[PDB]
């Protein structure tokens, strides 16, 4: 009996996501890396910077969107410019959407010294894969 | 042979290393000022970019009231109901 | 902000060693050096010895990031081993597959 | 028009000037067969932004292309 | 004898512009300034209007936090040195009166003025 | 100058409008030189002031003010040695490492055994 | 409140320019995408994810940008500018004989912030003997004095430079080192006259 | 209908330098997902053969690391747990390419690389003798 990024088995009344619900031992079998980076390679390095920013990436636009998103994030980072996709609701306004945008672009372009972009996606219910 | 000791001189006189003969315990210097130290090595200097810094910008802009810290927020609460109780 | 006080130490002892990186070098250079004088290296011995504390690369420690845990953290990408299985099996890291080889 | 139609296009600048400018041209073009200002129309709706619609309803009129309305409705709606 | 191609040199800009140039606009889509998504697609020229100022207003947050807090990103983590990503120092020195007014001209604004000819 | 500098900013500032491509965002980054240099050199910029690879091995010249045969002349040599095979530091270092020795073994000259 | 209108699915024509819809790289954006392409592991009784909430075709990289149409025409635009080689050299021989000197570099590209890397500093280059000293003496006195650095199998004597860090120092250390040498095996001494 | 009437091209000089050539551009992509290495190689011998040059392909060995972390926590000697990177390797040599060349398609690819995947290149240019020897 292994505990590891994986849901446990309810009544049947709780809406899972297709990562959500799937186990880790098919990260590669039957589902996508969130990153994707070059620091695991050989010969490359900085991979520890690279993980760490990520998860603080990862917290930061999270709370800086927070109850909008429904599921985790999907990072791309081709050279220099970084990309970041995510997955959000359509409750509030587009007008807050886009401040925040710009606000958090804005952000990691300063800090990171790097170019930096951002893609959202609305949904006005989060997909569920199953209901378990 | 002293023929292949001086094309050993001549080979170090061309290619930077010494020439005259030398101890292991004499080329640790040379090797040493060659290699860097761990000490100044960017991965002894940089172990990690500092929780200061993370922490500090997190808080102040907790403090400008944008980014809602679920964690901090149960922190507090917990404090409230503490101090409440004694 | 670091985590606790081990940390808050090691990251003085990490500062102080690179702040006097070049001399300690040349000093053990100095040092371990065969020809020269064995007053000299003495001298330089006394030097090394009456250098300030926290200063060597060995009292230094490899230890984790996050949660700081000394054992089990792979130079590579510093983590902890429970951190690095943790990011695993969450997939938040890229290329990594489980060797069910 | 066509003729008032390299890197030109950035004298345009604020949003106020571009919409009175495309506002006369979709003008202009209505009130000029429409088939052709149509296809120009249904290229540039995205990238283009109550006047105008009012002059495509009377040139849509004078044309005789009643199908036509449904779909620009149904896109300003 | 032989046959050699001679070298031309190329701005940086001028390989992207023959790329840009090679393609037309885009058609039937909004500005690339604007999301994709139909949900944030700008529908409207006034809430387009308000949508791009909401931009423009954050830069200008991201503006007043840098300025306000610099030693934050002080940081030069990118190799290339970046003074478009530094932080800025509008910020008078010690009383000194030559280079004050040499940092008059630096500063851009009236009461340093008014004080240094005082 | 300062006032033709002014009406510049200002008619870069009339100039300026929304893009409406990524092929021009690109030349944006590119024009603010974020966007990195292809071909990647690894060395676009950090030129170590024009240094050179004589001025880095060739030591000779720093070294003058001790004979050819002493213990001293020995370790420096052992040293320059060191310097010219490590690439990562430039002549500015080298300089420091070397003037620091000259100030140890002189303020240690007493001895000269 | 607000409602999204539909996507661009039923908007885009059967004839239209995708090289111009996407011009570069980006996400997959399902709503201005009309295919109704899904990929996902299908439930008993099921399918995989609609293309709505289908975030794994956004984890993959992505590749519906640069079709061959997008590559035909980029490759014809960009032809104007490419130049064509020497049609005389058109063989190893020929083009070894025409300049014997062989030099090559090499790096990594890799992805993040930081660009550097020691690796770019090292390079290395080859030579063939047998055409280039001309003369008995110099050719022994060299092969004497190189102790790995040739290869007679093959007949090419190759050297690498990592000493410094910049690929132009590396050359020039490089070229400045084949001079000497040359100009130091042209002469002799009386200790290498007596063998 | 909207077609421009003036296209904008980029101004070019050819100095009196002589190009450089380059003999052997031998590319090396190393990544994880091999159907994207092969779209990748595709892309890039297919704009290779359309720009008029020689191409060829083959494809190295798959070199994998492992290595084992404790499954449980506290005390579970016996448990383990293993990973693996998988790093896929593929190779792309051009012969007899001209220095602008190689500098327009060299813009060209490192502007179309995906994201996860890395790229050693290694030139190989013949010059002609120095003066001094
Ligand atoms: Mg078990």
């Amino acid at each position: 009996k292994n505990r590891a990024a994986r849901v446990r088995v309810s009544k049947g009344d709780k809406p899972v996501t297709y990562e959500e619900a799937h186990a880790p031992h098919y990260i590669a079998h039957r589902k996508g890396w969130l990153s994707l980076h070059t620091g695991n390679l050989d010969g490359e390095d900085h991979a520890a910077e690279r993980t760490v920013e990520d998860v603080f990436l990862r917290k930061f636009m999270w709370g800086t969107f927070p109850g909008c998103l429904a599921d985790q994030l999907v990072l791309k980072r081709r050279g220099n410019q970084l990309e970041i996709c995510a997955v959000v609701l359509r409750q509030l306004s587009p007008h807050k959407y886009y401040f925040l945008v710009g606000y958090s672009e804005t952000l990691l372009s300063y800090f990171y010294k790097c170019p930096v972009r951002l893609h959202l996606q609305t949904v006005p219910s989060k997909v569920v894969y199953k209901y378990l | 042979s002293e023929y292949a000791f001086r094309m050993s001189r001549l080979s170090a006189r061309l290619f930077g290393e010494v020439t005259r003969p030398t101890n292991s315990k004499s080329m640790k210097v040379v090797k040493l000022f060659s290699e860097l130290p761990l000490a100044k090595k960017k991965e002894t200097y940089d172990w990690y970019p500092n929780h200061h810094t993370y922490a500090e910008l997190m808080q102040t802009l907790r403090f400008l009231g944008l980014y809602r810290d679920e964690h901090q927020d149960f922190m507090d609460e917990q404090k409230r109901l503490k101090k409440l109780r004694g | 902000h670091y985590v606790d006080w081990r940390m808050w130490r090691d990251v003085k002892r990490r500062k102080m060693a690179y702040e006097y990186a070049d001399e300690r070098l040349r000093i053990n250079s100095l040092r371990k050096n065969t020809i020269l004088p064995k007053i000299l290296q003495d001298v330089a011995d006394e030097e090394i010895a009456a250098l300030p504390r926290d200063s060597c690369p060995v009292r230094i420690r490899n230890r984790c990031v996050m949660t700081s845990r000394p054992r089990g953290v792979k130079r590579r990408w510093r983590l902890s081993r429970i951190v690095f299985r943790h990011l695993a099996d969450h997939g938040q890291l890229s290329g990594i597959q489980r060797a069910t080889w | 028009a066509y003729q008032v139609h390299g890197d030109n296009w950035k004298f345009i600048g604020p949003d106020q000037h571009r919409n009175f400018y495309y506002s006369k041209f979709f003008d202009l073009i209505c009130l000029m067969q429409i088939d052709v200002t149509l296809k120009w129309y249904e290229d540039l709706i995205p990238s283009a932004y109550s006047q105008t619609m009012i002059h495509l309803l009377q040139a849509l009129d004078v044309a005789n292309r009643l199908e036509v309305i449904p779909k620009i409705w149904k896109d300003s709606k | 004898e032989v046959v050699i191609p001679k070298k031309k040199t190329w701005d940086k800009v001028a390989v992207l512009q023959a790329l840009a140039s090679t393609v037309n606009r885009d058609t039937t889509a909004v500005p690339y300034v604007f999301q994709d998504d139909p949900y944030l697609m700008p529908a409207s020229s006034l809430e387009s209007r308000s949508f791009l100022l909401a931009k423009k207003s954050g830069e200008n947050v991201a503006k007043f936090i840098i300025n306000s807090y610099p030693k934050y990103f002080q940081k030069d983590i990118a190799e290339p040195h970046i003074p478009c990503l530094m932080p800025e120092y509008f910020e008078p020195q010690i009383k000194d009166i030559s280079e004050a007014a040499l940092k008059e001209r630096i500063e851009l604004r009236k009461v340093k003025a008014s004080v240094d000819m005082f | 100058s300062l006032w033709d500098v002014e009406f510049a900013k200002q008619l870069a500032t009339v100039n300026e409008q929304p893009l409406q491509n990524g092929f021009e965002e690109l030349i944006q980054w590119t024009k603010e030189g974020k966007l990195w240099e292809f071909p990647i050199n690894n060395e676009a910029g950090f030129d170590d002031d024009g240094s050179e690879f004589h001025e880095h091995i060739f030591l000779e010249k720093h070294l003058e003010s001790f004979p050819k045969q002493g213990p001293i002349r020995h370790f420096m040599e052992l040293v320059t040695c060191g310097l010219s095979k490590n690439p990562y530091l430039s002549v500015k270092q080298k300089v420091e490492h070397i003037e620091w020795f000259r100030n140890y073994f002189n303020e240690k000259k007493d001895i000269l055994k | 409140r607000r409602k999204a209108l539909p996507p661009r699915t039923e908007k885009m024509a059967v004839d239209q320019d995708w090289p111009s819809v996407y011009p570069v790289a980006a996400p997959f954006k399902p709503s201005a995408v009309p295919l109704p392409v899904r990929m996902g592991y299908p439930v008993k009784k099921g399918v995989p994810m609609a293309k709505e909430g289908n975030l794994e075709l956004l984890k993959i990289p992505n590749f519906l940008h640069l079709t061959p149409v997008a590559i035909k025409k980029h490759c014809e635009a960009l032809k104007d500018f490419c130049t064509e080689w020497p049609a005389a050299l058109d063989s190893d021989e020929k083009c070894e004989k025409h300049f014997p000197i062989e030099i090559d570099s090499t790096d990594y590209v890799s992805s993040g912030p930081s660009v550097r890397n020691p690796r770019a500093r090292v390079v290395v280059l080859r030579v063939k003997l047998s055409s280039l000293n001309l003369d008995d003496h110099a050719k022994k006195k060299l092969i004497k004095l190189v102790g790995e650095r040739y290869c007679k199998t093959t007949d090419v004597l190759t050297i690498k430079t990592d000493r410094c860090p910049l690929r132009r120092q590396n050359y020039d250390y490089a070229v400045y080192l084949l001079t000497v040498l040359y100009h130091e095996s042209w002469n002799t001494e009386e200790w290498e006259k007596s063998k | 209908v909207d077609v421009p009437k003036d296209l904008t091209k980029p101004v070019v000089t050819i100095s009196d330098e002589p190009d450089i050539l380059y003999k052997r551009l031998s590319v090396l992509v190393k990544g994880h997902d091999k159907a994207v290495l092969d779209s990748y190689e595709y892309f890039a011998v297919l704009a290779a053969k359309e720009l008029g040059i020689s191409i060829k392909v083959h494809e190295p060995p798959r070199k994998i690391e492992r290595f084992t972390l404790l499954q449980s926590v506290h005390i579970y000697k016996k448990h383990r747990v293993q990973y693996e990177m998988r790093t896929l390797y593929r190779c792309l040599e051009l012969e007899h390419l001209t220095g602008s060349t190689a500098d327009v398609y060299l813009e060209y690819i490192q502007r179309n690389l995906p994201e996860g995947v890395a790229m050693e290149v290694t030139k190989t240019q013949l010059e002609q003798l120095p003066e001094h020897i």
